């Protein structure tokens, strides 16, 4: 029970940090595509 | 003397009865996994858990 507790909270924090890190990756890719 | 000997014997008899009741509870598998919907939902949580 508490094992699945830290499991679920680590998945939620992991996806949250991914959602917050998508901006920089997309900005870098878009500026690389927009630059010849 | 017979008085406290009878309270002793009934007391250990109630102890044995509660022992048998606790045996039935421990060996009875009190968790039922919520029938059929809860067990497949829990299986979905383990397929999400081994997504790592």
């Amino acid at each position: 029970t508490e094992e699945l507790a830290e499991n679920i909270l680590k998945w939620r924090k992991q996806q949250n940090e991914v959602s917050s890190c998508i901006p920089k990756i997309l900005a870098e890719e878009s500026y690389l595509y927009k630059h010849d | 003397s017979y008085s406290q000997l009878l309270q002793v014997v009934m007391a250990v008899a109630d102890t044995s009865a509660k022992a048998v009741e606790t045996v039935k509870k421990q060996q009875g598998e009190q968790i039922c996994w919520g029938g059929s919907s809860s067990v497949m939902s829990l299986a979905t949580k383990m397929n999400e858990l081994m997504e790592k």
